[PDB]
């Protein structure tokens, strides 16, 4: 159903196509243990207190 | 795909991604032809074995010739299927028709089980084999590596079932499976052609099946179905692990076989069949001619998933 | 085949390397060349002033970056055009560059940087 | 592999007639969710804790492989590495030691606004030459009690 | 003999962008769980353990 | 093109030159050849016993008339076969031979006639 190799006046078959999708991992991001804290400024502070 | 590199905000610089890569390949396929003839001089005067004074007819001779031809074609088909499962489609004579590893630009994977060493980690090798399929499938979906066929030979099976680790582990069990494997028949499941029940062994999530198939060519050299081309010690066991049918799903089937028509007239540009049988009569009543054709090629679109297994150490 | 495999080839580079370009009614970053002799142009090759590909040592004479696929046998581009077009002025392309043998990228990048051509990191 | 191979654990588990003991030894293991490439991940149960085998890796621009479960400075193949971090239920939702902050992109109308995970911008080229795209992300994850991020090794001190 | 379309190209490009960001986020989450946050280029000069004391 | 015309070649000869041949279970008139490296075969070309084409001065060494289209760098015939097949024994062919330059046609035909090959007068 398509042109052959090395000739234009003959025919050949395509018979589909294979694919190679890379490997992606999502275990840690799927754990959902990180809590989103959206903020406005470009730098956030924090003060640490520890009683003796 | 790749990981993004962090860039600063004010200097508004960014990153880009490479485009796709599309190629094309083609496949040639093997042609088989078989000819047999019936001549009256092989029927006249000859005696039917098992009968006192009865002569053979043309019908029995023709039936036996056709049965032998069909059996030969089936046996060759089985050998070619096993060769395709090995990853390299080599003809019985020895000519190369389709090197799937070079065509798809992947490399062969082999695993050394090290069955001779009493301290070998059979679990580690099984896990490596299990994880290789999931890593190298690259179909984009989720792969289950436990769904594979592991076919081994007699020596590998004997070495595996007699390993001190496996035997000592299964001895300290009170399950029916352990009782069957230790003191019981190890022949669940089969019909290997000759056997009513082939040997199989359950250790982890996988099974090991012993296949004794072997054929011979006209040169007389035997062709063991479960073997590695090159390796021929007697003290090493060899195996072949290939994906199960229900691992990548029916959407992604990687084992296919093609069939194209014979070069006789009538059959040009038609859909290929398993086998063509033709009836031809010799002139002057000199007998009958028979021809059998087959134009096929078995191939695997993901040869990386065909993993070899050995019993010695690397 | 006798070698066990047959490969019909790979798809030619596509015209996706251009990220930004000064769009003007008649085109500002694009210039046309007269194809020289029997030469095979592809997308992403660096050409000289006369139109031939840059070679080793001629790195300072980097004039433009080819953005068409030309065929010597047909004497026509892959879009059925008589000429070969390259990017020689202010533009922002990708790192995909088809260099010849023995030609370093650093000298080519600096030569094209003077004309106003920038290359963005592309990765995989 | 070294943990499940250890003779002490193996001998403690060989002498127990429980389905768990039949599973951890001469069993399938592979009891867990998907990580992205495999249906199930190896998990071993011993002493009330669970060891989960995670094998995830990525690559940067320059072909360098970044293993997710690794310790910087050690590249020995024989040694094994691991990471232990507190579970969500260990401290309760009043001390999530884990947070990720988001900040706005530097476009007009986005200054001093609560940032989001992703900024997708689509721009039409001039004349009629095609479409331009932009994606932005201004984020940093952090832990407020890093002393609970214990890493384990399979070799001796 | 089927031509490609703009929709397919745009969809695949956008999907690649999204999965690139997803895998980068996963890598950064792993880095945060390890103790110090370093990008793919490896911008590393000191620990964050030491600055949390 | 730049020359005004863009001819894309002519169809390769078809395997219709055989008018009569000795039909036999295993190919009486068909003989296999191992293809020579970097050599194109077409339907009609005369080959020696070695497998190469009959050049000038060696017309008496004609062995067979090739009936397959081999594609050299493909190392496969136009029917996907691995070897070149030419008719050498008793057969009747059309008067369509693709002889090389400087090769005497009469000497080649006389050499092939001894083998049993005949050529039927064609027309135009």
């Amino acid at each position: 159903l398509t042109n052959s190799e090395k000739s234009r006046f003959f025919l050949a078959d395509l018979t589909g196509e294979v694919q190679s999708i890379p490997n992606t991992y999502g275990y840690i991001s799927g754990l959902g243990l990180f809590r989103s804290a959206p903020q406005t400024q470009t730098t956030f502070l924090m003060d640490l207190t520890d009683w003796d | 795909i790749s990981l993004l590199d962090a860039v600063d905000r004010t200097s508004r610089k960014a990153e880009t991604s490479a485009p796709e890569r599309v190629r094309q390949i083609s496949f040639p396929m093997m042609y088989f032809k078989e000819v047999e003839s019936i001549t009256p001089d092989e029927i006249q005067g000859v005696r039917q074995p098992g009968t006192a004074n009865e002569l053979t007819t043309e019908a029995v001779v023709r039936a036996k010739k056709l049965m032998k031809i069909r059996t030969k074609f089936d046996i060759t088909r089985e050998f070619l299927f096993m060769q395709a499962l090995k990853g390299k489609v080599i003809d019985a004579n020895g000519v190369l028709y389709a090197d799937l590893y070079k065509q798809f630009d992947v490399t062969k994977k082999t695993i050394y089980f090290d069955l001779d060493n009493p301290n070998s980690d059979i679990d580690a090798h099984i896990e490596d084999l299990r994880m290789h399929m999931e890593d190298e499938a690259k179909t984009g979906t989720v792969i289950n590596g436990e769904e594979i066929h592991i076919v081994v030979d007699r020596t590998f099976f004997s070495k595996l079932i007699k390993h001190p680790k496996i035997r000592d582990a299964y001895l300290a069990q009170q399950t029916p499976l352990a009782w069957q494997q230790i003191t019981g028949s190890l022949r669940t499941g089969g019909t290997d052609g000759v056997q009513a029940h082939m040997n199989r062994f359950y250790y982890g999530g996988v099974v090991f099946v012993q296949y004794n198939g072997k054929f011979k060519d006209k040169r007389g050299k035997t062709h063991t179905l479960v073997s590695i081309d090159g390796v021929s010690d007697t003290n090493v066991g060899v195996g072949h692990a290939f994906p199960n049918v229900a691992m990548l799903g029916e959407a992604n089937n990687i084992f296919e076989v093609a069939y194209a028509p014979c070069p006789k007239m009538g059959y040009a540009n038609t859909l290929g069949q398993e086998l063509y049988v033709f009836e031809y009569e010799k002139d002057r009543d000199e007998g009958i001619d028979f021809e059998a054709h087959s134009y096929m090629l078995p191939y695997c679109t993901r040869p990386q998933l065909l993993v070899d297994v050995r019993s010695d150490a690397e | 085949a006798y070698q066990g495999f047959t490969k019909l080839g790979e798809r030619e580079p596509l015209n996706d390397i251009i990220l930004w370009e000064e769009i003007t009614p008649t085109g500002h970053s694009r210039k046309e060349y007269a194809p020289v002799a029997s030469t095979e142009y592809r997308v992403g090759e660096v050409l000289k002033a006369d139109g031939s590909k840059v070679a080793a040592g001629q790195e300072a004479q980097a004039d433009s970056v080819c953005i068409v696929n030309f065929y010597a046998d047909l004497q026509l581009s892959y879009h059925g055009q008589l000429k070969v077009v390259g990017i020689y002025r202010d533009a922002e392309l990708k790192d995909l560059l088809k260099l010849e043998s023995g030609v370093d990228a650093a000298a080519v990048k600096s030569a094209l940087k003077a004309k106003g051509i920038d290359f963005v990191p592309t990765g995989l």
